[PDB]
RNA sequence: GAUGUUGGAUCAGGACACCCAAAUGGUGCAGCCGCUAUUAAAGGUUCGUUUGUUCAACGAUUAAAGUCCUACGUGAUCUGAG
């Protein structure tokens, strides 16, 4: 037995091409608006907020960039974050993950059914939901648990805040040592011979190893790496689109982890936030389309007149 | 982005200013730990054989935006008691400078054009 | 540089055998449903693109034929034909490549 | 850093990448099929694409006629374009050419080549991949799928 | 006779970048937001326009200037517009942000399109082209619906230039050469001239199935 | 039957017999400077004119512009003014 490779749409004809995708869309748009309805369907028992509770996070998709005016004249330039599906997937008791704190696994972005796992899709059989295209683990208090396969919008964080992103920065491939590390070059014209970028001298002749540490071209970023102290400035309700401050580590259009600011400045700033998290059916309000700080410009107002 | 050996026009009119001669007046040393100075920097400045100080008022290289940016780079003679050695200053300055009134006082006093 | 030592056979053995350099057993050979000769999932079958390719050559000659000399080239959408055909009243107006051989079945009217 | 290029580097360099592809779209405007290397065809796809979209513009306007003066060679082929080429083209917005992938070169160099052709030229058609026909056992097991999505509904 | 084309501010046009099209409608909706308050009229790299900012450290909290847009560049929010002027001898340019909350009224004293789509050539050119009279009223357009285009070759003072500008990649019409340059540095710079950029196709920008949705957009934006 | 030798360039590993930063004792310490002594090596320890020069003088500064060892570190990385 020789097996041959098989992709998912080999075997399949003229006919029966279309009708496979419209049937996978279709039953995916099915149980994404079942999931549609959290609090109506079996919720968790909602705990109240203690001083030393830790929030659930989200994962996002990273817009661009765009420029943002304080009342104060200060400019700003800010991300655009936006969550497109966000659902918890899994669940871990606090003893079966740090020993410590319980881990809520959240799923992100929706990709096509063809291209997973065996395993993967089993797992989203078992759930209900399309597969998600990232997957990042958040450590959290018993307080603060959800239940498996809820909706997570980003209303989650109110404007005014710090945030903390993790991403993959930008790829550079294998970078010498001017870049990796930046190290001065050798200067150009005295008559030096084929040295301008060579890292130089890497270590002391008695040693005669070079050490366990030592800076050498190699992989420069691709790796993960995490931003502190973002604040954020304003929310859109419809779009799901959070702008954060400065920049946020990755290419644009990558996928990126979101959460509050675990800096030590911050660390009760929880107890203003809505939390589980947030729940569209559960105050049974329209937000206003956009949630502003009380620094920011807004884009229309009355064109500010210092005296 | 003033530096070490830049050739600087002294704006301000002054003895040490307006004559001539052979050297075009050099600055030596920018007081910032960035050897960078910018619009209301401090500066040493080598003129007609001897060290005076000045005060950066407006230069070539860009700057934040809505900052006047001028053709020429230009500074305000200067003792060490913070003290414009000069009368007064035609060319225009940028209105930035009104933002410190401690160090810069007599000079903004003596200002003629902002901009 | 120069190598301090020869090395062992042994070590050589190691290097060139690795489950690296071994030529990977490429799983994706078919049978094409015409000739019964082996291709790529993914290429079109060599040998039916040869009968295509000497077939579209000798065409080319003919209607190389048809032509004076080395710049001159038809305005006319142009249709080829072969023995016992005559041409639709769609295709008239057009120019005519006639042939000999009897039009082969993989090759269709139209 | 490569990111975000959408062009190859082939050839003496930028000049000759561009004559490289002059070549290359005079043979197709000419012969209407050609087999080449494949980074190469591909290349050669996108501007054979669009300058089928300068003989839609019009016999008439200037800016598509200089322009078909740089990109076809031989004098001869630019009435082709305009007269035969371009009409035959209507109502089919981007559906010109077919890129397909033959077997590598049989000379000692072994490239990997493609053969890019124009929709409805007048050559033997290619032996292109069929599709799996509908009485498959699989396809097959399909239709009944469907049937029974429009009985429900 | 109505001639009707319709002008779309530049920064408008979204960039060629793979970005996700979403970033553009949000940006569009906040400028647009912009435009109700404070007035944005046409103008032209060649156009002499006059802004008032909002001083913190004047004492009259407006301050008042006055030049020839020399470039634009941006997108979305972030536009900007580069201003150029003598006063008293002094070069003086400034940089600023088109939708910037501090920016009180924009006006038009002059709308004129100069030859060039960025003058930053008038840096070397002679002190008469940059200066302008600060007091100057507007002067207004009679709705020719033509935006009268200027054609003004300049002097320029002795080499070295900034920038080099004798060269192709340049396109510089608006510089008189004759006066200013030698028939071997004709020959120099046409060895730097790469002529089959313009024929090369792929290059171009399209747009105008963007221009028809971002229109409509605008109307649709008016109309609420 | 060769361990290629001064000074720079680049990159520095270490000692502590601290030049800065950090806690303190004593003073012929009122305070401001200081002068001495104890404990502390994670981090720092500038740019120029003249000399091939380390050293040294001199200009300008810095919180300081340490003393050393590592084949007077480092030439299969570079430079040869000496
Ligand atoms: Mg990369
Ligand atoms: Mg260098
Ligand atoms: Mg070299
Ligand atoms: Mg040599
Ligand atoms: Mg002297
Ligand atoms: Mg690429
Ligand atoms: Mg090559
Ligand atoms: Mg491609
Ligand atoms: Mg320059
Ligand atoms: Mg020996
Ligand atoms: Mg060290
Ligand atoms: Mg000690
Ligand atoms: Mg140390
Ligand atoms: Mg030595
Ligand atoms: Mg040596
Ligand atoms: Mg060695
Ligand atoms: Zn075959």
């Amino acid at each position: 037995h020789g097996k041959s490779v098989t992709w998912w749409d080999e075997h399949l004809s003229e006919e029966n091409v279309p009708f496979v995708k419209q049937l996978v869309s279709d039953e995916n748009k099915a149980q994404l608006a079942s999931k549609l309805c959290p609090l109506k369907d079996e919720p968790w028992p909602i705990h109240p907020w203690e001083p030393g509770s830790s929030r659930v996070g989200l994962i996002a998709l990273k817009l661009g960039m765009m420029p943002l005016w304080t009342k104060d004249g200060q400019k700003h330039v800010v991300t655009l974050l936006q969550v497109q599906d966000c659902h918890v997937l899994k669940y871990t008791p606090k003893e079966n993950h740090n020993g410590r704190m319980a881990a809520l696994t959240v799923g992100g972005k929706t990709v096509s059914h063809f291209h997973k796992s065996a395993s993967i899709l089993e797992f989203y059989q078992e759930l209900g939901l399309p597969p998600k295209q990232k997957v990042k683990i958040f450590n959290v208090t018993e307080n603060a648990v959800i239940k498996p396969g809820t909706p997570l919008y980003a209303a989650h964080f109110r404007p005014g805040q710090y945030v903390d992103v993790t991403a993959k920065t930008i790829g550079k491939g294998f970078q010498g040592v001017m870049r990796r590390w930046g190290f001065k070059g050798q200067p150009a014209t005295h008559g030096q011979t084929k040295t301008h970028r060579r890292p130089g001298a890497i270590s002391t002749g008695d040693v005669a190893r070079v050490w366990p540490g030592t800076k050498m071209p190699g992989q420069l970023g691709n790796i993960d790496r995490t931003a502190f102290g973002l604040k954020v400035w304003r929310i859109n309700t419809k779009h799901n689109i959070i702008y954060v401050n400065g920049s946020v580590p990755g290419h644009k259009n990558c996928l990126v982890k979101i959460k509050d600011s675990k800096l030590p400045a911050y660390k009760d700033f929880c107890k203003n936030l809505p939390f589980p998290t947030y729940f569209p059916d559960g105050d049974e309000e329209a937000l206003p389309e956009d949630l502003y700080d009380e620094n920011v410009c807004q884009p229309g107002a009355p064109s500010i007149t210092f005296t | 982005a003033i530096q070490k050996m830049t050739r600087v026009r002294v704006v301000d009119n002054s003895a040490l200013g307006t004559t001539p001669y052979h050297r075009p007046p050099r600055c030596i040393h920018v007081y910032n730990k960035t050897g960078v100075g910018k619009v209301g920097d401090r500066i040493l400045l080598a003129i007609r054989g001897q060290k005076k100080k000045a005060l950066i008022v407006g230069h070539r290289m860009p700057g934040p935006r809505m900052t006047p940016r001028f053709d020429s780079n230009n500074v305000v003679l200067l003792e060490d008691n913070g003290n414009p050695v000069g009368t007064r200053i035609k060319t225009p300055i940028p209105s930035s400078l009104r933002q410190r009134e401690g160090e810069f006082s007599k000079v903004l006093a003596i200002a003629q054009n902002f901009v | 540089a120069a190598p301090k030592n020869r090395r062992s056979i042994e070590v050589n053995r190691c290097r060139r055998r690795n489950p690296q350099k071994l030529i990977k057993v490429k799983n994706n050979i078919d049978v094409c449903p015409e000739c019964g000769h082996l291709k790529q999932k993914h290429i079109l079958c060599g040998y039916c693109y040869e009968k295509v390719r000497k077939e579209t050559a000798e065409i080319r000659r003919q209607m190389g034929k048809q032509e004076g000399g080395p710049f001159r080239a038809p305005t006319t959408e142009t249709v080829v034909l072969y023995s016992g055909e005559t041409p639709s009243e769609q295709d008239q107006g057009k120019r005519i490549i006639e042939r000999e051989r009897k039009r082969p079945s993989w090759f269709t009217q139209n | 850093i490569s990111h975000g290029r959408v062009f190859r580097r082939l050839g003496l360099g930028p000049e000759s990448r561009i004559h490289l592809l002059q070549n290359l779209l005079t043979g197709l405007v000419r012969h209407e099929r050609i087999e080449a290397s494949w980074a190469r065809v591909d290349e050669l796809r996108g501007y054979a694409e669009k300058l089928i979209d300068y003989g839609k513009l019009g016999d008439t306007n200037e800016r598509a006629m200089r322009m078909a003066d740089f990109w076809l060679t031989e004098k001869d082929l630019i009435p082709k374009l305009f007269q035969v080429l371009a009409p035959r083209f209507q109502g089919q917005n981007g559906g010109y050419t077919r890129m397909l992938q033959i077997p590598n070169r049989n000379e000692q160099d072994r490239a990997k080549m493609a053969v890019i052709e124009y929709k409805g030229n007048c050559l033997p058609p290619l032996p292109l991949p069929r599709r799996d026909s509908n009485l498959t056992l699989l396809n097959q097991l399909l239709q009944g799928l469907r049937q029974d999505q429009e009985a429900s509904s | 006779q109505r001639p009707e084309t319709r002008f779309l501010s530049p920064e408008f046009i979204p960039p060629r970048g793979r970005t996700n099209p979403l970033k553009f409608q949000i940006e569009r909706k906040d400028m647009l937001e912009r435009r109700k308050i404070l007035h944005i009229p046409e103008f032209y790299v060649g156009s002499i326009l006059r802004v008032t900012t909002a001083d913190p450290y004047a004492s009259a909290k407006t301050s008042q200037f006055l030049g020839i847009c020399i470039q634009r560049s941006g997108s979305g929010l972030g536009a900007t517009f580069i201003l150029r002027n003598t006063i008293e001898g002094q070069g003086v340019e400034i940089c600023f942000e088109l939708y910037n909350p501090r920016i009180q009224e924009i006006q038009v004293v002059k709308l004129e399109k100069r030859l060039d789509n960025s003058l930053l050539y008038l840096r070397d050119a002679l002190p008469e082209y940059s200066t302008f009279d600060v007091n100057m009223k507007p002067i207004t357009q009679e709705f020719n619906q033509e935006v009268p285009v200027n054609q003004l070759k300049v002097k320029m003072k002795p080499k070295p230039w900034s920038k080099r500008w004798e060269r192709p990649k340049f396109n510089i019409k608006g510089i008189r050469f004759d006066l200013c340059l030698t028939e071997e540095q004709m020959r120099e710079a046409q060895k730097w001239s790469q002529p089959w950029l313009e024929f090369d196709m792929m290059r171009e920008y399209d747009t105008s199935k963007i221009e028809a949705a971002i229109w409509d957009e605008i109307e649709a934006s008016k109309n609420s």
